[PDB]
């Protein structure tokens, strides 16, 4: 509980995560904010995205609470930030860092996966015309995403 | 014509079929003591047809010790007499009767027959009749802390189930010509060797779907084998799997000729040799009494337990038992011949009343066919128990004295208890504190806190309430009923109203917690299981936890300074599907009750709330637009819901619920089948919709049918309910407004700045101010499902059946709807009273303050196999501290309310560790990697500073000590954990 999300704090404060930034709102341990940045690879380049981890009190025996904040163009990223990751759900075991998580975010984030999606409208334009999909990306990571 | 409103939690455990059978079957019950009552009572919460007892010996007092249904008032008359008028209240679909005298050929009107309190010829007698003419016969007896239990339900008894699982079903990925059958990526089938599968919707081999059960040969965890399917094809595609139970013949023995060869059932493992011992101790036992006109062995007498070894000696002679007699095993049954104890009757009644079910019902698989069981680790070892301690006083107690002492009696006498929770458990247990005598004493007394009220369904497990006491306070009508039945209760039982959590600290706090010497959970969740485990971790109180789920059942014990609590072990969660699943590509009724449930939840009660808050809340609008996630959504919501359509007459509610059958089920499926058609291929090149994606297609409204009528009736009512309309139920007010209905043209879109914000403010002017509509509040829709009037469950039915039209998932009924939906959680009263039985057996153990851990015994059960186990608690985990032993749970540091400065400097120059982390609840309040300057600003301010500064918050009077946790590191920098700090304030 307090001990594990503690441990975890410090690991992150211990080795710098590069790619992200988590840490707790204000002084509450069972709230987080955490940053992603876009990968360079991706439609997403130069874009800032926050997400809010909120901790259950059954940590780590159920899977945190993560939602994006800024706006996001992507399949498996529905309009009220929910993530469609197998690891959040019921794959969940109490072996999972936060670090884990915000890795398995970014290299989702890398490349979508449109066989099984949330957003059935922006898989299907992935699908069948990839250079709509890019622009729209590109123009949803520019106007949301920056600033 | 099931009364599904009391039998409900019963029916997921039995079932309609079961309880048909059940409620055409006669019980004749032998016997009206502590035993013969509980399993009548039993009986009759069950629902069998009638129940007659036979009991005409007279009642004395110590009767009193295990009858609940017997007063003083009732001394010299007959124990059946007295006891039926009480027992006709239990149900009233149960009538109870009383004979005068017993015939043999009267025998053939029942169809179970319960022995107790009879002599062995007696049993024989009866057995020689109701063997030889199809009558299940069951013989139970208990002795002090040893109880026995014969069963015999025939030559030819067919048990239809035998496990009471759900047959296990699954998806099939591919069978090959050889019978191999695979199963689902990372999906396992559970199924054993010998059991018979039929398979449907199986595509390349048609004749699988016959329905034919075939064997199972299981050849893995995720394949097994059917067989040869050579001639019916190839190779098959998917289809799904479902398991076929077939009944078992089950051949029983009678006494007679069962005494010689009996067929034991061990209870426990550890000790196996013990059943050959009872069963010649039992019935020298009946020789004895048959030996002194009825006269069981004196307590604690030495020349009874002589010639009762002699007995004991001539019987193990007699029938050839090439057993040595352990002969203080022995004496001590001896001993305790006279007692009786309501433990062990709550437990051996529950026992065969699931039994007395079996027969009746031919389900589970029924104990065959003695079972012997003894708690001999209760007695109490810190007191003296003789002959002189033994002999009864002349009270009520004297069964209890008989086994236990006085001196233990004015232990128990003197108990000052907790119970927290009033259910069927709670129920139980302050039954079994009554009869015990808990807390009669000077010092004694109990505290009994629920917050619920009565419910009609509760009646069906919950003993000490009754059809009248239905919308009152469970706590109260269980103190008054507790009173009644032992009147030296009478102020001596508090009776509270308040839920045990975070925010009820400030009644059960020091003050009252130092006082108590136990805590006994009857809860029915975790959430307070683990808090209450945390409040008496951190006051050292013994605490006990008993659950129960349907035939299963365990009970634990905690012990300060020796076991583990209860939050250290850790239980398999619920499974929740995923959000892609359940939105798009359900394959199951699970899916499509789920989704029901949100649409209920976002149709008729989020709406409703944005609406009352932004009537009631004059800044809501700007802390919606930059708090909520979709503004938009809340605005449409707010706009649809005052002005764009508020209904003004029931017609227009109709309207709208056809509006809404339109959206969800006509016009979604179809966007849907426009992103992904039917014809699709993946990225790999396989067909998209395959395997555990199923094509949905759009549904046409057809009035006739009587799945639409039904969403319509339902959504049309719930939004009249929103708005305070007038619902009816006249179909032709319904056909007559949804024939003039044209739909709207719908064509699916492939798609193809800052405006977005004035259309947001252009939306947020066009509704109505605050102040124009004063007093106007939308009643929301609060799910209950044990209402059958509100439309809930029919909604959620109804939208979940249409789901799985879309699907061609198979629809549910209401029955498996309200299971799903509510989470109902199947309960029987057998296993509460197992339970109760198996907590207040620890409970002695507890109360005589038993130190070694191998006394202790958390017990398991399961009464639809007839399974009890028992093991040793685990012991609380050690660790090193500055070369110290420390208990990981039960120990703390004790420190005053001094600064956070002095207190890292104790941690520094007494324990040598250097502190990293300090958090209070659920707040920061001290880290290593903080920048200086905050540090500095919080260093020299004391604890209770410190928190009520950073928590926002002052503490409140009641506070008088602060839990923190604390996180260290040793000098070389190696992590080492420490026990709680107890900061008093
Ligand atoms: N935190 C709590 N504090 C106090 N009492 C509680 C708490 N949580 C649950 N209870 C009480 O525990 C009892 C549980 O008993 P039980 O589950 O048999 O009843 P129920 O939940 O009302 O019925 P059912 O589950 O059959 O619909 C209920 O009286 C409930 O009020
Ligand atoms: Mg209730
Ligand atoms: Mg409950």
């Amino acid at each position: 509980a307090l001990k594990r999300i503690n441990r975890e704090l410090a690991d992150l404060g211990k080795d710098p995560p590069s790619s992200s930034s988590a840490g707790p709102v204000g002084d509450d341990l069972f709230h987080w904010q955490a940053t992603i940045m876009g990968p360079a690879d991706s439609p997403y380049a130069g874009g800032v995205f926050f997400l809010s981890i909120h901790f259950p009190t059954d940590y780590p025996f159920k899977p945190p609470k993560v939602n994006f904040t800024t706006r996001i163009y992507h399949p498996n990223i529905n309009s009220n930030g929910s993530i469609c990751l197998d690891i959040l759900r019921d794959q969940w075991s109490p072996a999972l860092t936060i670090s884990k998580v915000l890795l398995s975010i970014s290299s989702l984030l890398t490349d979508p996966n449109p066989d099984d999606p949330l957003v059935p409208e922006i898989a299907h334009v992935y699908k069948t015309d990839r250079s709509r999909y890019e622009l729209s990306a590109r123009e949803w990571t520019r106007k949301y995403a920056i600033g | 014509t099931i009364d599904e409103g009391l039998y409900s939690r019963q029916l997921y455990v039995l079932g309609h079929e079961a309880m048909k059978q059940m409620s055409q079957s006669n019980v004749l019950i032998i016997g009206c003591k502590g035993l013969g009552v509980e399993i009548a009572k039993n009986v009759c919460l069950a629902g069998v047809k009638s129940v007659t007892l036979y009991d005409p010996q007279p009642t004395r007092i110590e009767d009193l010790s295990s009858q609940y249904f017997l007063t003083e008032d009732d001394i010299g008359v007959p124990r059946a007499k007295v006891t039926v008028s009480k027992l006709a209240e239990l149900n009233q679909y149960v009538p109870v009767s009383v004979v005068d005298e017993l015939s043999t050929e009267y025998l053939k009107n029942f169809k179970c027959v319960v022995v107790t309190e009879t002599s062995l010829t007696k049993q024989l007698e009866i057995n020689d009749f109701t063997h030889k003419n199809h009558i299940a016969y069951i013989a139970a007896d208990s002795r002090g802390l040893f109880g026995s239990i014969f069963c015999d339900f025939g030559e030819n008894f067919i048990c239809t189930d035998t496990d009471g699982n759900e047959p296990l079903t699954g998806m099939i990925a591919s069978i090959t010509d050889d019978g191999v059958v695979t199963m689902l990526e990372e999906t396992r089938h559970g199924l054993e060797n010998g059991d018979f599968v039929k398979f449907t919707e199986v595509k390349g081999m048609p004749g699988l779907n016959d329905g034919t059960p075939r064997k199972v040969e299981v050849k893995g965890p995720y394949t097994f084998s059917i067989g040869s399917v050579k001639d019916l094809g190839s190779a098959g595609y998917n289809g799904v799997f479902t398991q076929v139970k077939v009944p078992t013949k089950i051949s029983f023995k009678s006494l007679r000729e069962s005494l010689k060869d009996p067929e034991y059932v061990y209870p426990d493992f550890g000790k196996m040799m013990r059943p050959p011992q009872y069963h010649i101790a039992f019935q020298a036992l009946s020789a004895f009494a048959d030996a002194h006109e009825g006269s069981l062995p004196r307590p604690r007498n030495d020349i009874d337990a002589a010639e009762f070894f002699e007995f004991c000696k001539k019987i193990a002679s007699t029938l050839q038992f090439d057993v040595e007699l352990d002969e203080k095993l022995i004496k001590e049954i001896s001993y305790q011949a006279r007692g009786d104890l309501v433990a062990m009757s709550a437990f051996l009644g529950g026992a065969v009343a699931q039994e007395v079910l079996k027969a009746t019902t031919s389900k589970f698989y029924p104990l065959k066919q003695y079972f012997y069981f003894d708690s001999l680790e209760s007695l109490p070892s810190s007191v003296t128990i003789s002959e002189e301690t033994c002999k009864p006083r002349g009270c009520r107690y004297d069964g209890q004295i008989a086994v236990f002492g006085s001196e233990f009696q004015e232990k128990i006498a003197s108990l000052s208890t907790f119970l927290v929770g009033a259910g069927a458990i709670g129920c139980e247990m302050l039954k079994n504190w009554a009869m015990m005598g808990v807390a009669t004493g000077e010092s004694g007394h109990i505290s009994v806190t629920d917050m619920d009220s009565i419910e009609k369904s509760n009646l069906n497990r919950q003993f000490l309430f009754r059809p009248r006491d239905v919308g009152k306070l469970k706590s109260e009508c269980a103190s008054t009923a507790v009173s009644i039945m032992n009147p030296s209760l009478t102020g001596k039982i508090t009776s509270y109203q308040e839920r045990v959590g975070p925010e009820s600290e400030g009644i059960f706090g020091d003050e009252f917690f130092e006082k108590l010497s136990l805590v006994t959970n009857a809860l029915d969740n975790v959430e307070a299981r683990m808090y209450v485990d945390r409040r008496c971790v951190f006051f050292e109180k013994p605490l006990l936890e008993s659950g129960t789920l349907g035939t299963k059942g365990n009970t634990q014990v905690v012990v300060p300074h020796l076991t583990e609590s209860y939050g250290s072990s850790q239980d398999p969660p619920e499974k929740s599907f995923p959000i892609c699943t359940l939105k798009n590509f359900p394959n199951r009724i699970e899916h499509t009750i789920a989704w029901a449930r949100d649409l209920f939840e976002g149709l008729f009660k989020q709406p409703i709330d944005n609406v009352n808050m932004y009537l009631s809340s004059p800044n809501f609008l700007e802390t919606s637009l930059k708090t909520s996630s979709n503004p938009r959504e809340v605005l449409e919501n707010i706009r649809d819901y005052l002005v764009t359509e508020k209904p003004l007459s029931f017609e227009e509610c109709i309207m709208w619920a056809r509006l809404q059958f339109d959206k969800f089920f006509n016009n979604n499926i179809q966007q849907l089948l426009f992103n992904f058609p039917k014809d699709s291929v993946t990225s790999t090149g396989q067909p998209f919709w395959s395997g555990p994606k199923r094509a949905p297609t759009p549904l046409s409204f057809d009035i006739h049918n009587r799945e639409h009528f039904d969403f319509i009736v339902a959504a049309a009512s719930l939004y009249a309910f929103n708005y305070g309309l007038k619902s009816e139920t006249d179909p032709a007010i319904y056909e007559r407004v949804l024939a003039g209905y044209n739909p709207p043209p719908f064509a699916p879109k492939s798609g193809i700045a800052n405006k977005d914000k004035q259309e947001l403010k252009s939306i947020a002017d066009s509704l109505p101010p605050p102040s124009s509509l004063v007093g106007f509040r939308l009643t929301p829709a609060e799910f209950e499902k044990d209402d059958d009037s509100n439309h809930h469950i029919d909604f959620i039915t109804a939208a979940s059946n249409l789901r799985a039209m879309n699907y061609d998932i198979t629809p549910a009924d209401r029955f498996k709807t309200k299971f799903v939906a509510g989470k109902i959680v199947p309960a029987m009263c057998t296993s509460t009273a197992v339970v109760s039985g198996l907590v207040c057996l620890e409970l002695v153990k507890l109360v005589d303050g038993k130190k070694k851990i191998e006394e202790y015994k958390n017990g398991f059960f399961n009464l639809a196999i007839g399974l009890f186990t028992f093991s040793d608690p685990i012991a609380s985990p050690k660790m090193k501290v500055n070369g110290k032993e420390i208990d990981k749970i039960w120990d703390r540091y004790n420190l005053p309310d001094c600064t956070l400065q002095e207190l890292i400097d104790y941690f520094q120059k007494e324990e040598g560790l250097e502190v990293t982390m300090l958090s209070s609840g659920v707040s920061l309040l001290y880290a290593n990697f903080q920048p200086p300057k905050k540090l500095a600003e919080r260093l020299p301010l004391k604890i209770s500073e410190l928190v009520e500064q950073i928590t926002k918050k002052k503490l409140e009077p009641f506070r008088k000590h602060l839990v923190l946790e604390i996180c260290c590191d040793d000098a070389n920098g190696e992590d080492v954990e420490v026990p709680f700090i107890c900061i008093k304030l």
